[PDB]
């Protein structure tokens, strides 16, 4: 039977898949530093990719793509979109962003900050990094006084001050999608996304208040007073959200939003494919991703962030983790029908 | 690209393609090293023969 | 004309020396009896092949080579083999008992008793040189002779031939054909003692050539003969510029100048293509673009590693066969658009190309098919540091328990040399990182 | 590179005789020392064990030692009796009476200089003496007491040579006298200090293999020795035939001994014979690692493998051999220490043993061997706590302290094997 190791135990997604690898009766778990494994559920930082693929008679698989960080970090993602001709900088689905260090884009950021000031256009930006930085203001002076006071590198992004608001509530949200890329670089979009919503009504005049602006589940658990009114855990799933779009907007989730999501996912992953592919390597990689999208008043989808080590919604842990075994693991190590994923590419 | 320093002959050809511009122990010490190990090797054997003599 | 002296140390060094010098004779048309009807200057000359072959009054062309092994079995094959008339007995040196896969036994115990014999034999070849330019040393990382004696020889060579170039062809240990468990120890120890004495070292991982023999040559269980005949082709394409007319890498200093801007980082990655089985009845010859593209495929490298996640410092393309510069340039332009080729920002993104019109020679009856054009790429990428990491990790596993260290101490070596050698590899590993790397 | 062979005592000479009987057949040498073989692989490394006389006769480099003439005469008249060098028979008349002290201090001390003279004349004619191999039991007196005396004297004279033994461990299941634990414990203390490699051959395992596997209801010593000579031939295949792995005694010791005191090996052989269908490569690999095929009577699942050496004899595919070896350790990797990477090395030899078309011999340095020394230690202490049978030894000049020291040193060896079983 097959063997595997675990090198990131505080991973809720992969703690469940290793539990499923037990029930099959055909996978044995080894200790962290046992090299005779077929599968590595590797650590999050400094994963020793260089030691993989050098064990005679062992097909070895790992749950991360070397080089995928260029997509899963704020600073590198901005650079990747700005310089890759496949994304061509002027792609319409990414907000205007500049990398300001505490090489440098401080000059060009202030240049666009003046253009927005001249036309009297909406000039609100956000400051984020790799915890939480939580700065939204209308003047760049307050942005930089906060950036240099902080240690790590922050990246400024145009705030989408005209977001799509859910009713009843007048509240914003973010859409999380889970994408699995297997050893063949097929791109599977899990049928079930989740909306991480805000509990308080959106307010344009109070940017210092960061509860109706930040849709993070940890912040809604911490600062929201009426958290949990409309949906359990500020999480609305697709069947309800799609029903809302039909009743309120006479459209569907697939037509209004999901087409753009599938396009954004396909674009980002097809861009870095030649840099991270393990098609002809001595080891092979798969990886689960968490894409974070934003929707505006005109049903335009914006990519906000890609998470390389995502968690899952509690309701969707079982279905998604079993899908990883079927699609990403048993595809390389078979055992002894409709799919839950959407093959893109 | 740019080809520079193209040199030809009947045997073959060489050149250079540019795409983007930029942006000791002595003999005495060695003999001492080997003799230091030789003495350590002889000291260990002497302790063995001393141990066997006992 | 500047002569080159090849030194073959240990079983791996000697058997690869056989594969290479056999191939050299087939390439220059030298018969097994040392005679070359192509040479019309009998008894001497300043031709390109004269850097590797000297001439006698009888017209024999003799390799400028010395074979050294602490054990007579492998070299006795040469004394009675096909090319027994090629070398004279002085060039073949054999000891009584070997180093038993023990670096200290090869370096200290047996090294001391034979190092002056070897150097005097090397002096005999050096005195026949009007202007010796340096040495090419073939050895294994894993063996007690190949590791222990080589590092001692490389120390003395720097003493007796100061600032004369020394290039290595080193065999990285792979468990699929390895014979000893302590080869990580031997590898780290010999790399520590040799680092400052080597100007440029080409590492060949036996694992890489083993798989290439299985995939491309369809060989079930590759033997050392399979491995060495493939290695010799790579060595021949690297030393071809020293043996033939040309303008790229015509002396040993140019290897350091072209590939080694940082002296400690002198381990270029070699990639070779195409490798085609001779038993393959039907074959479609590959183009310049196809074989150049294969130079950026990990499956064709001498050390398995991912250059996409390192940074380049230099690139040499060495072609043999029907190749004109127009095809190379059109291929490099196509490859730059489709592949991840990241140079360090202080080096220029460039390629030094050399073309030898003579197609590569294959031993008749060998496993390699004769191809119309081939290429060997020498690229100094920081990705080769993955090979150091693997080795250092296996070293760390055994040393934490002090497993087997008593064998080395028993030969006179101090336990501290393990630490000094491992600290050096750590520094080397950090050097590569400085050069190549920048619940959600 | 020559090996000098020494067999001491009743057991050592009887087992040693079968060994020379087996390998002489494998090298195509008749009982008269003449070579009548069909392959040059037989003669390629024949000098490791045989000297050459005029007329192209091959004389074993073997020295026969015993304190009574009984077994010596039996060997001289048995099969392959006259192949041995006549003056290489060194024997006394008193005997050792199954008494380690008599072999090591009194009776054997009177005879040891004669043996070292024969050892010296055999070594002086060696081109490059590789080392010595000794066959003996630990439960008797001559092979146990005088055997370990010889090792101590040989090490004093040839201190940079590899010392190898095939040591038969006693067992109450195949016992001659009750004092066997005493002689065995005294001998282990000597072996821990003065040998580089020791193949632990447990007479309990040999009996059980003859009883349960080979279906021998009333096994004899000859049955047990058929098993010993078969594994002795297998573990020395790498030394007698052209090969790359473990081809000499020092290289084997460097690959098998990670720590100086832990040099006691478990041998294993497959298939077990006492044969018409040839065995497959998967079948050889499964059997050679099974406990039932082990000669040391230790379950390898009770410990972990420090290093493992395996040899395959016969015409087979090295591909399926590598696949099966990698399969058995990739699916039992918990029983191999993780701090010695790639601690399993495999060799192949085209020459199969007699009667078998395929065979596999196993050499393991497992921490499970402590089970053997713990058995001996418990049998030792059970008598020694009442000082039982001690007068046989104190009558030969020994003190109780020497027993306490051998006991303590062997308990340390057990504790040291338990140390590395945890990591
Ligand atoms: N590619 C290749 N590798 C070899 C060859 N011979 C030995 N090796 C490798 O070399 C390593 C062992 O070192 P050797 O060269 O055999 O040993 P040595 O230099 O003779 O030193 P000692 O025998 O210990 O005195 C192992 O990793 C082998 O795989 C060969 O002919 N070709
Ligand atoms: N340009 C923008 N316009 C509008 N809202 C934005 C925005 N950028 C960020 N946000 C809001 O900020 C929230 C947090 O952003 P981000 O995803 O960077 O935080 P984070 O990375 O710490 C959480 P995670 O663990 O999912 O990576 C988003 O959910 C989104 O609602
Ligand atoms: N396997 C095997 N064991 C033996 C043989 N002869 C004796 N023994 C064992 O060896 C021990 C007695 O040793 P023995 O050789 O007779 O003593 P010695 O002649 O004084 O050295 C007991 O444990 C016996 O079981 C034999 O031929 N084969
Ligand atoms: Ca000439
Ligand atoms: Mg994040
Ligand atoms: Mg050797
Ligand atoms: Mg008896």
């Amino acid at each position: 039977m097959y063997t595997f190791v675990v090198r990131d135990e505080n991973s809720s997604v992969y703690a469940e898949v290793s539990r499923l690898l037990l029930a099959t009766g055909q996978w044995k778990r080894l200790r962290k530093d046992n090299p005779r494994f077929n599968l590595m559920l590797g650590e999050r930082n400094r994963l020793p990719f260089g030691r993989l693929g050098h064990e005679p008679g062992l097909v070895q698989l790992v749950n991360y793509y070397r080089g995928a960080d260029k997509l899963c970090r704020k600073a590198s993602l901005v650079k990747l979109i700005k310089t890759s001709p496949e994304l061509s900088e002027s792609c319409t689905w990414f907000p205007e962003s500049y990398v300001i260090y505490p090489t440098d884009e401080r000059e060009v950021f202030l240049a666009a900050y003046n253009r927005r000031r001249e036309g009297r256009e909406g000039n609100v930006w956000i400051a984020k990094s790799s915890g939480e930085g939580i700065l939204i203001s209308s003047e760049a002076s307050e942005l930089l006084d906060f950036i240099d006071e902080q240690g790590q590198v922050h990246v400024i992004q145009k705030y989408l001050e005209k977001p799509l608001l859910l009713e009843p509530g007048h509240r914003k949200f973010d859409i999380r999608s889970w994408v699995l890329v297997d050893h063949l670089y097929n791109i599977y979009l899990y049928r079930e996304g989740v909306l991480r919503t805000s509990s308080e009504p959106y307010n344009s005049a109070n940017f210092q208040d960061k509860t109706c602006h930040l849709t993070n589940h940890c912040i809604q658990k911490e600062y929201s007073k009426n958290y949990g009114r409309y949906e359990e855990g500020n999480e609305m799933f697709f069947e309800e959200f799609n029903q809302y779009l039909m009743d309120a907007l006479n459209t569907t989730l697939e037509n209004s939003i999901l087409l753009q999501i599938k396009h954004i996912i396909r674009s980002c992953l097809m861009c870095i494919e030649p840099a991270i592919s393990t098609k002809h390597l001595h080891y092979q990689s798969f990886q689960l991703f968490g894409f974070d999208f934003m929707v505006d008043e005109e049903l335009k989808v914006w990519l906000i962030e890609v998470n390389g080590a995502p968690a899952c919604a509690q309701k969707l842990y079982a279905e998604l983790c079993q899908g990883i075994v079927d699609v990403a693991i048993s595809s390389v190590f078979p055992l002894a029908p409709t799919s839950i994923f959407i093959k893109l590419h | 690209m740019e080809v520079i320093e193209l040199n030809k002959c009947t045997s073959g050809q060489s050149f250079e393609v540019i795409l983007k511009p930029p942006s000791d122990p002595s003999l005495e010490e060695i003999q001492k090293k080997l003799e230091a190990a030789e003495e350590r090797r002889k000291y260990q054997e002497a302790e063995l023969l001393k141990h066997l003599a006992e | 004309m500047r002569e080159c002296i090849s030194i073959h140390v240990g079983q791996a060094g000697v058997q690869i020396g056989n594969a290479c010098w056999e191939l050299y004779c087939l390439e220059h048309g030298i018969q097994p009896d040392g005679q070359m009807p192509s040479d019309k200057t009998i008894g001497g000359g300043d031709d390109s092949f004269n850097t590797f072959f000297s001439e006698t009054g009888a017209g024999k062309h003799v390799p400028r080579a010395v074979f050294v092994d602490l054990e007579p079995t492998v070299i006795d094959e040469v004394r009675t083999g096909t090319y027994r008339q090629l070398f004279h007995p002085e060039q073949l040196i054999t000891g009584k008992e070997d180093a038993a896969n023990n670096y200290a036994r090869g370096h200290y115990t047996i090294g001391k008793e034979i190092i002056d014999l070897v150097l005097d034999r090397i002096r005999k070849l050096a005195d026949q040189c009007t202007g010796l330019q340096g040495f090419l040393v073939f050895h294994s990382f894993g063996g007690g002779t190949g590791s222990g004696f080589t590092s001692l020889l490389m120390e003395r060579l720097s003493v007796d031939y100061g600032k004369k170039s020394k290039l290595e062809f080193s065999i990285y240990p792979a468990p699929q054909v390895s014979t000893a468990v302590v080869e990580p120890y031997n590898s780290i120890l010999t790399t520590h003692t040799t680092l400052e004495h080597s100007d440029c070292a080409f590492m060949v991982d036996n694992e890489a050539i083993y798989d290439i023999c299985r995939r491309n040559l369809d060989i079930e269980r590759p033997t050392y003969t399979n491995l060495n005949r493939l290695i010799s082709q790579i060595v021949s394409s690297i030393t071809a510029s020293l043996r033939f007319d040309g303008a790229l890498n015509v002396d040993l200093t140019e290897f350091q100048t072209n590939l080694v801007p940082y002296p400690r980082i002198h381990f270029p990655l070699a990639t070779y293509a195409p490798v085609i089985s001779a038993e393959k009845a039907y074959h479609e010859q590959l183009s310049v673009a196809e074989i150049t593209n294969a130079c950026f495929e990990p499956a064709n490298q001498m050390v398995k590693c991912d250059p996409r996640h390192g940074k380049y410092m230099a690139c040499c393309l060495l072609y043999r066969g029907d190749v004109v510069p127009k095809d190379v340039n059109a291929a490099i332009a196509t490859i730059k658009t489709k592949r991840s080729i990241q140079f360090v920002d202080w080096c220029p993104t460039g390629f030094k190309v050399g073309i030898n019109y003579q197609p590569p020679t294959v031993v008749p009856g060998g496993d390699l098919a004769k191809v119309q054009r081939a290429v060997c790429m020498l690229s100094n990428t920081t990705a080769i540091a993955e090979a150091w990491a693997r080795l250092d990790h296996k070293f760390d596993l055994m040393y934490a328990k002090r497993a087997f260290v008593h064998w080395y101490v028993g030969e006179g070596m101090e336990e501290g040399e393990f630490s000094e050698a491992r600290e050096d590899m750590a520094a080397l590993e950090k050097d590569y990182e400085e050069v190549g790397v920048d619940e959600e | 590179r020559e090996i000098v062979h020494i067999q001491a005592g009743q057991c050592g000479n009887q087992i040693g005789a079968k060994f020379w009987e087996v390998i002489s057949d494998e090298h195509g040498i008749d009982p008269t020392g003449s070579y009548h073989g069909d392959s040059d692989l037989q003669l390629e490394r024949i000098n490791v064990y045989y000297n050459e006389a005029t007329g192209n006769k091959y004389v074993p480099r073997a020295i026969l030692v015993d304190l009574e003439p009984g077994t010596m005469d039996s060997v001289r008249s048995g099969p392959f009796g006259q192949i041995f060098r006549p003056d290489n028979f060194v024997f006394g008349q008193s005997g050792a009476g199954n008494n380690w002290a008599k072999g090591h201090y009194t009776e054997g001390a009177e005879l040891v200089d004669s043996v070292l003279d024969v050892v010296r004349k055999e070594s002086e004619s060696c081109d490059c003496l590789q080392g010595f191999q000794l066959t003996h039991s630990l439960g008797g007196g001559t092979g146990s007491g005088m055997g370990t005396l010889l090792i101590s004297k040989i090490r004093e004279e040839y201190p940079d040579r590899i010392m190898n033994t095939f040591s038969v461990m006693p067992s109450p299941k195949v016992s001659d006298t009750v004092v066997e634990p005493y002689n065995a414990t005294l001998s282990v203390h000597q072996l821990v200090e003065n040998t580089d490699e020791t193949y632990c051959i447990d007479n309990e395992a040999l009996y059980d293999i003859c009883f349960r596997t080979l279906k021998l209801t009333t096994p004899t010593y000859g049955d047990l020795n058929h098993l010993v000579s078969a594994t002795m031939s297998g573990v020395t295949t790498c030394l007698r035939f052209p090969g790359q792995l473990n081809a000499d005694l020092r290289k084997l010791a460097v690959n098998m001994v990670p720590f100086p005191r832990l040099h006691f090996f478990m041998p294993g052989f497959a298939p077990l014979t006492s044969q018409y269908r040839a065995l497959t490569v998967p079948e050889l690999t499964q059997q050679m690692f099974d406990s039932k095929n082990m000669m040391a009577a230790c379950d390898p699942r009770h410990g972990r493998y420090l290093t493992v050496a395996a040899i395959f004899r016969g015409r087979m595919s090295m591909k399926e051999v590598d696949e099966q070896m990698l399969n058995v350790q990739n699916k039992n990797s918990s029983y191999f220490v993780e701090w010695i990477p790639n601690n399993v090395k495999t060799a192949v030899c085209d020459i199969p043993p007699r009667g078998l078309k395929m065979s596999a011999t196993f050499i393991g340095n497992s921490t499970a061997i402590q089970e053997l020394f713990k058995r001996i230690s418990e049998q030792f202490t059970a008598m020694f706590r009442r000082k039982a049978f001690l007068h046989w030894y104190t009558g030969e000049g020994m003190d109780e302290m020497e027993f306490t020291e051998a006991e303590s040193n062997m308990n340390d060896l057990v504790s040291e094997y338990q140390q590395y079983q945890d990591a």
